[PDB]
């Protein structure tokens, strides 16, 4: 990602050295400068899947509106489980569904 | 190109950058206004989707040059100055700006925290992980009843009926004389207005 | 906020006013005290665990 | 590959043009028509296949019963710029020899585009006619669609007697732009009307005139 | 020796001034291409005034890039006739025409121009005196006269001559006639300007003027593709390509002054002053801080450079120092002694900083050439500099001498900058004074300015033939009379040491001739004189005729509404002089009745008529008139503006003003709006506009 | 100054007799100084 | 909605396989439409590299400003596209020339990788990877952003004079491009037809203009069953084209002077 001023508490920006030939990072709302240790700058990608769970809480349990399953939980061997579907709201979001266990407090898919 | 992120503030001729109202509030450094903002470092997304508004307010250093910036486009007049232009700049930050999360000094931090959360929300919104909000939401709808309606006229009235007796006090003090405040008054306002309004409808003077 | 990565934010009439680490003990209370008429009925009480 | 596409194209483009040149009344001889593709690419594209467009560059004169329906058709030439981005030569050689030979009109082709410069040099051609065409224009000869009818021009006493038997000024017609694509293939000018027999599911058979602005 | 630089740091620092002036081409209605006629509004705002330089004009080594070569005059003069048409055709103007010729100008633009001349060197024919001058002022006079008679749009227009003979400096004369329109209370202060010059100096003029309205034409230098190829294959392009400098019409562009104004109102209100801020003399003090950095009077100061960005150096130097201040540097022609000594003072103590800066600026430079393909060793960044400089300059071993040179080059500098700032702001303050060095002084040496001494001499301007031989060199000779050429290049002469065939160049650590300093000795006045006197009586009548000072002529149409007036006056009534002020066409000053001028006679065009350029036929002087002009005395002019003054609508919205800060369109020139105040705050018309 | 209503009232009071001391000696331009409750000027504003 | 209607040659409307060869051909795709990941890295020698991945590459190639930007492809979009690899590294060299050094890796590679480098330069860096992936387009006639295969029933006489039904195929394609169209060979270019008429006339003609006119009013009409006459609609399409170009169906006397 990117790093905070150590002083400043500012945004530090990639420049390079060429009396070294490097690359760091760099504050002008200061002097300061460090050495940058990844010569990756910048990252795209078009597919993009994370926000599958999102904001889970261990309070969900207690939550009365969401179904409630008869799904064995795999390591507890429970049989009382809530299931909802996927929190993003992306046009080709999966309809897989996730569930959280009422005993050991955890989620697991459905495979 | 950038995608910036501005707001529209009450006596103000056009938007400003999120960035500047943040450094006019008193907070300088980026790292405070990203905690303030973001939550949690692994949401790089959303730490990258604000660096172009991070990027951009850069010019805008400390407090009084933000105050300086945001008093330039407050309307007005002109010729003002920074000597009185970031009074008057200090003036809108603090009332017509949020007025209902405080009004008086010592709670700026409030401020800047419904900011953070006001701008938090809009990115999440804009990040597709929460769905837009429903103005149909009659969760979210008030109904004015006689109650409110009443008050604000009667309001109205009132200080019609302040400034009027205020003007009579006066002109009353310059002939020097025992005024005894029975025909100082003039009941007819807030009756006529009353009644006006109830008979025809028409909410307001 | 790093610490409070937990903690539930509480808003009174529209304004944020602080945080709490448990939530369920208070808006039980909360529920219990509305429904003994210690506070008045029309008050809105909600929890939106989500988030 | 992209040459034989290319030169596909031009010959396309070619084939368009002779088929305008026909349908103008001039004299177009069979062999000049059916020439395919492969006598094409034989005669113009060398051993690195590259066209050569001043080859394409001919002249076609006025069939005598066209020349008797329209005395105003007059001798015909047809050039091809070799530059892609035309060079302002061209059609300067072009200008300097319609006035040396006396060509009643020349229709010039370009590849890309002109320069405005050339655009307004043109007219001063007068009295020859100069048209211009765009290569990409050409490869598709829209007259052989399925929705466009056929239009014949009529002759100035056709387009007396026309007037007479309805009664009517020149203003009073159905109008068509010169700029339209028909009238740009067609070679219209202003005044001039042409026919249009057009299907019907009424009538089977009508028949419309439209007037160029 | 002007740089286009300051144009270029104008368009690089305030763009918004440029404008690509709309050409004149013919109107084409209803498919007439009618010519542009003369009354027909002009697409690019109505001038009212318009000025011309001629030293812009008729001055073909301005312009060698094309080949005018007239072998006659008559080509001369046809081709600048032609130029004039172009050049009011494209700006129209609708009240005055002030044709403008150089003359005789002060002493110290006359070691200027001296200078300037003595470089230069028909190209060098144009100076007043000579012959071609003496031609050149009849042939404008009959061209003046052919226009008003014939042009039935020009019923409205006057046209004031003031010929090689009327002594002054070009644009110094439109100056002093802006002055004297000042000094009459009845002046428009509304008229809009504009001077057709290439000079960037005209912007500073223009804030000397003080009139917002105010624009500048020049020629666009961004914009020339110059070509030198064949006449001929031109003919290759109609509209894209033509011959850029005879065929093309030549683009211009438009410098307006008020939207310049509005600029130096926002960047120069400093913070925290102890003094109320006023942006009048704030622009008076930038246009004093413009003519420190350098100008055609003074020498180059060695340590304030154009293009180092020295203008905008002492721009944020003026920034610190000003809220130290009490008052302004200067105030309305004259100085204040303690605050240009403060900020003189503050420069002294940035010398070194700068000095050092220029040190490794001139290495890193060095260095960038070395991979991008008298005896000098002063090492200014070593320490001592100024007393090396000194030995060098003058082989003075003594400290004192040193020293008291050096008060001396302060007090001169003073009264020389004085002098020019009230030549700029109140006329001509004295034809004798010029600057007694060749070099400028450090700032370091400007202490206890207070205890200086300032005073001037007036005198007379200098004869024109005296100034000729003042001015001509020695490889000139043929303008300069034979009769004084004995006086110039014989070795027999009394004053032949003034023009040595030779003389030594200083580079002054410069990087191209354009930019040197010329070393020559100072003209004695007095043995000059004498000399130039003593063969004085052996001149012609034409040369002493064209020896002869005289005054500006005025030239009128008859179907103006004044010349019935002046007519039933002068030539009725007898009277000998007439008084104007402010008229319908807004000239003003005194008119005598003309006895040369002929009213039965009829005017010949002085110029041997060419096949193909518009003959021109003779015309009666019943047709027209001319009297001879007068100024109003002259005043003592306020640096300040006028009441009723309209300003324009405000180019710039807030972005261009943040960004100043912080690191068509011809409806910006005219009265925006007719209340010369704006709304605001809490009065009437700003509160009904606000809500 | 101006700033509410009663303060258009009463300048257009104000205005109305200038104008007639004005159009008794043929004034064509009137002038106003906007002062504040400070005695500090504000604006200046000219009719006709 | 912007529509165009392709009818194929005679034998290609009875085969699927050409078809699909031909819509494959005709579909619009871009850089972006085939990109997967674009990166930028600190690459300062210029023999070598700094990723381990694009070792052995730079040694099968070569066997300047030091930040390199850094292209990677879906596979299965690559192949679908039917194109190479290689032809898109020329087009990307030839449309900037030389002075933007571009290298590809080999086609076998696990990763498809693209490596550029120009001959601060953080920003100009970022538009030219944005003019990249918004201009540089790879396969297809331009506006076409997706084709689909419609079979038509058609009557068409049998060799005894009796009128057969018969399956052929067609294609639907959004967005509007009609002269590129009509030039694909494989198309029946005198059969092509469109629903925006305006592009119509600037295309075909006035006439053709009519005709479309007429034919888009009545789909509208008989959409839902209703009938009705046609010289109604015949007269409207002639009110609305008789002036040579569209007229849209949308908005002196003293005493009236006076009385305004
Ligand atoms: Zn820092
Ligand atoms: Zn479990």
């Amino acid at each position: 990602s990117f790093r905070f001023c150590l002083e400043c508490n500012n945004m530090l920006y990639p420049k390079e050295d060429k009396e070294n030939q490097r690359l760091l990072y760099s504050c002008r709302n200061c002097d300061y400068t460090e050495l940058a240790e990844d010569p990756k700058v910048y990252r795209h990608e078009l597919i993009t899947n994370i926000g599958e769970t999102a904001g889970i809480v261990d309070d969900i349990g207690q939550d009365p509106t969401l179904p409630r399953s008869d799904k064995e939980c795999p390591e507890c061997h429970s049989r009382d489980c809530v299931f909802f579907q996927s929190q993003q709201r992306r046009k080709d979001t999966n309809m897989t569904l996730f569930y959280v266990c009422l005993n050991c407090k955890k989620t697991f898919r459905d495979e | 190109t950038g995608r910036t992120i501005k707001a529209t503030l009450p006596y103000v001729k056009q938007d400003i950058p999120i960035v500047i109202v943040f450094r006019a509030l008193g907070v300088v450094p980026d790292g405070e206004i990203l905690q303030h903002i973001c939550y949690d470092e692994n949401d790089w997304q959303m730490l990258e989707m604000l660096k172009p508004c991070i990027e951009e307010g850069f010019v805008i250093q400390d407090k009084e040059v933000a105050l300086d910036f945001i008093g330039r486009r407050g309307s007005a007049a002109l010729g003002i100055r920074r000597e009185k232009r970031i009074q008057y700049a200090k003036d809108i930050l603090q009332k017509e700006l949020l007025p209902h999360i405080t009004q008086e000094e010592g709670f700026e931090t409030r401020k800047t925290f419904f900011l953070g959360y006001m701008v938090n929300r809009l990115l999440l919104c804009a990040l597709e992980r929460k769905d837009q909000d429903d103005r149909d939401h009659f969760g979210k709808k008030r109904l004015d009843l006689a109650g409110p309606l009443l008050a604000n006229l009667f309001r109205i009235l009132f200080r019609k009926l302040t400034r009027e007796i205020y003007r009579y006090m006066q002109r009353c003090i310059e002939t020097d004389r025992d005024f005894n405040l029975n025909l100082a008054v003039k009941s007819t306002t807030i009756t006529s207005g009353l009644k006006y309004s109830l008979a025809t409808g028409n909410w307001g003077e | 906020p790093a610490q409070h990565t937990k903690s539930t934010r509480i808003f009174v009439n529209g304004v944020w006013t602080g945080i709490h680490r448990d939530p369920s003990m208070l808006v039980s209370t909360m529920r219990d005290l509305r429904r003994s008429g210690a506070i008045s009925p029309e008050v809105s009480i909600i929890r939106d665990i989500r988030e | 590959e992209d040459n034989n596409r290319i030169i596909s194209r031009l010959w396309r483009s070619f084939r368009t043009v002779k088929e305008m040149a026909a349908d103008r009344g001039y004299f177009i001889s069979q062999e000049e028509m059916d020439q395919s593709l492969e006598e094409f690419r034989s005669k113009i594209c060398d051993s690195m296949g590259n066209p050569q467009r001043k080859l394409m560059s001919f002249l076609a004169n006025p069939t005598p019963e066209a020349l008797e329906k329209y005395s105003d058709l007059g001798t015909l030439w047809v050039e091809f710029c070799d530059e892609p981005s035309v060079g302002i030569k061209t059609m300067r050689n072009f200008c300097l020899r319609i006035q040396e030979k006396n060509f009643s009109t020349g229709i010039f082709i370009y590849q890309n585009n002109i320069t405005p410069s050339a655009n307004k040099m043109i007219p001063t051609v007068s009295p020859a006619i100069i048209e211009t065409f765009q290569e990409s224009d050409l490869v598709v000869n829209i007259t052989h669609h399925e929705l466009v009818p056929k239009h014949i021009r009529l002759s100035d006493g056709e387009k007396s007697q026309l007037l007479q038997r309805y009664k009517l000024k020149e203003s009073q017609l159905p109008r068509i732009q010169r700029e339209d694509p028909v009238a740009r293939y067609l070679g219209l000018k202003r005044g001039q009307v042409v026919k249009i027999i057009r299907r019907s599911e009424t009538s089977g058979r009508y028949a419309s005139y439209r007037i160029c602005l | 020796m002007g740089v286009p630089a300051l144009f270029r740091w104008l368009s690089r620092k305030y763009p918004k001034i440029i404008s690509p002036v709309i050409q004149d081409e013919d109107v084409d209605i209803d498919g007439e291409s009618r010519p542009t006629r003369y009354e027909d509004p002009n697409p690019n705002g109505e001038l009212d005034n318009l000025y011309l330089d001629m030293n812009g004009i008729v001055h073909p080594c301005s312009h060698p890039e094309h080949k005018p070569v007239p072998e006659t005059e008559d080509e001369m003069m046809l081709d600048v006739f032609a130029y004039t048409e172009n050049v009011i055709m494209m700006a129209r103007p609708r009240k005055v025409i002030y044709i403008a010729v150089d003359g005789v100008a002060p002493r110290a633009k006359m070691n200027q121009q001296r200078s300037r001349r003595f470089r230069s060197a028909d190209s060098n024919a144009i100076t007043p005196g000579t012959p071609f001058m003496h031609r050149l002022a009849d042939s404008l006079r009959y061209w003046a006269a052919y226009k008003l008679t014939t042009d039935p749009g020009w019923s409205g227009i006057e046209v004031i001559i003031s010929d090689a003979s009327v002594p002054g400096q070009g644009q110094h004369k439109i100056m002093s006639y802006v002055r004297s329109l000042r000094s009459s209370p009845k002046h428009d202060p509304n008229t809009t300007h504009c001077i057709y010059g290439l000079n960037a100096n005209l912007i500073f003029l223009g804030l000397a003027t003080h009139e917002p309205h105010f624009k500048i034409l020049r020629e666009d230098v961004f914009a020339q593709d110059k070509k030198s190829y064949s006449l001929q294959d031109q003919l290759r392009m109609t509209d894209i390509e033509r011959q850029e400098l005879k065929d093309k019409k030549t683009p211009f562009l438009w410098l307006h002054l008020n939207i310049l104004r509005e600029y130096l109102q926002i960047e120069l209100n400093v913070p925290g002053l102890s003094f109320p801020f006023d942006l009048e003399k704030s622009i008076d003090d930038w246009v004093f801080i413009c003519f420190f950095c350098g100008n055609n009077f003074l020498p180059h100061l060695p340590s304030l450079d154009v293009r180092d960005n020295s203008i905008t150096t002492l721009v944020t130097i003026w920034k610190q120092i000003l809220p130290t201040m009490k008052g302004y540097l200067t105030t309305d022609g004259y100085l204040n002694l303690p605050a240009v000594e403060r900020l003189l003072a503050e420069l002294a103590k940035k010398e070194d900083y700068i000095f050092r800066k220029r040190y490794e600026d001139e290495k890193r430079s060095l260095e960038n050439q070395k991979r991008r393909k008298k005896n000098e060793e002063i090492r200014l960044w070593e320490p001592g500099y100024r007393k090396r400089y000194y030995e060098t300059k003058f082989h003075t071993k003594d400290p004192q001498k040193v020293k008291k040179i050096a008060r001396n080059m302060v007090q001169k500098y003073i009264e020389g900058v004085s002098w020019v700032l009230l030549y700029y702001y109140q006329g001509c303050p004295s034809w004798n004074w010029y600057y007694p060095y060749h070099y400028a002084p450090f700032a370091a040496d400007f202490v206890n300015l207070s205890e200086l001494k300032i005073e001037f001499v007036e005198g007379t301007p200098f004869r024109p033939y005296e100034q000729l031989m003042s001015v001509l060199p020695a490889a000139s000779s043929h303008n300069l009379p034979d009769v004084f050429r004995s006086l110039m290049s014989d070795a027999n002469s009394e004053i032949i040491d003034f023009y040595p065939e030779e003389f030594p160049l200083d580079m002054n650590g410069k990087k191209v001739i354009w930019q040197a300093i010329p070393l020559l000795p100072f003209i004695d006045e007095n043995r000059l004189l004498k000399a130039v006197q003593s063969k004085y009586d052996q001149l012609t009548e034409d040369e002493k005729f064209r020896n002869t000072n005289r005054s500006e002529i005025l030239v009128l149409g008859r179907s103006h509404s004044h010349y019935p007036t002046l007519v039933k006056e002068l030539y009725e009534e007898g009277k000998d002089s007439y008084e104007f002020q402010v008229d319908s066409s807004g000239v003003s000053g005194v008119a005598i009745k003309l006895q040369s001028f002929d009213r039965s006679g009829v005017l010949r065009l002085p110029v041997k008529q060419l096949e193909g350029y518009r003959h021109y036929p003779d015309i009666s002087n019943r047709d027209f008139l001319m009297v001879e002009f007068k100024q109003l005395p002259k005043s003592h002019a306020k640096s300040m503006i006028l009441s009723g003054l309209i300003p324009h609508l405000r180019r710039l919205t807030q972005e261009d003003k943040d960004s100043i800060l912080y690191g068509d369109f011809k409806q910006y020139i005219g009265p925006h709006g007719k209340s010369q105040y704006l709304p605001r705050q809490g009065g009437y018309k700003a509160f009904i506009q606000i809500h | 100054t101006i700033n509410q209503y009663k303060d258009m009232i009463a300048f257009e009071k104000k205005l109305f007799r200038t104008w007639a001391q004005c159009f008794l000696l043929g004034i064509p331009k009137i002038i106003y100084g906007f002062r504040d409750d400070n005695c500090i000027l504000r604006t200046v504003e000219e009719f006709s | 909605t912007p529509a165009l209607t392709v009818y194929l040659d005679r034998e290609i409307a009875l085969d699927i396989e050409k078809a699909k060869v031909i819509q494959s051909s005709i579909e619009y795709t871009t850089l972006k439409n085939v990109t997967s990941a674009t990166e930028i890295y600190y690459d300062p020698d210029p023999t070598s590299t700094v990723i381990e991945e694009d070792f052995d590459t730079v040694e099968a190639y070569f066997s300047q400003s030091p930040w390199l930007l850094r292209l990677e492809l879906d596979r299965a979009r690559m192949l679908d596209k039917q194109l190479t690899m290689n032809q898109v590294a020329d087009k990307i060299s030839e449309v900037f020339s030389d002075d933007l050094f571009v290298m590809w890796s080999e086609d076998n590679a696990d990763k498809l990788i693209i490596r550029c480098r120009v001959i601060e330069e953080d920003q100009m860096l970022k538009r030219i990877e944005a003019h990249m992936l918004d201009l540089i387009a790879l396969r297809g006639i331009p506006g076409i952003s997706k084709v689909y295969m419609v079979k038509h029933k058609v009557s068409v006489p049998d060799e005894s004079g009796e009128y057969k039904n018969e399956e052929l195929w067609a294609l639907e394609t959004d967005g509007i491009n009609l002269a590129e169209v009509m030039a694909v060979p494989g198309v029946d270019s005198s059969r092509t037809y469109s629903n925006s008429f305006v592009e119509i006339l600037s295309v075909l003609g006035i006439e053709a203009t009519r005709s479309s006119l007429y034919k888009e009013i009545l789909n509208v009409i008989a959409f839902d069953g209703s009938y009705v006459n046609y010289r109604h609609m015949a007269l409207l399409v002639d009110v609305m084209t008789s002036r040579g170009y569209l007229m849209a169906i949308t908005r002196t006397g003293a005493l009236m002077r006076c009385s305004f």
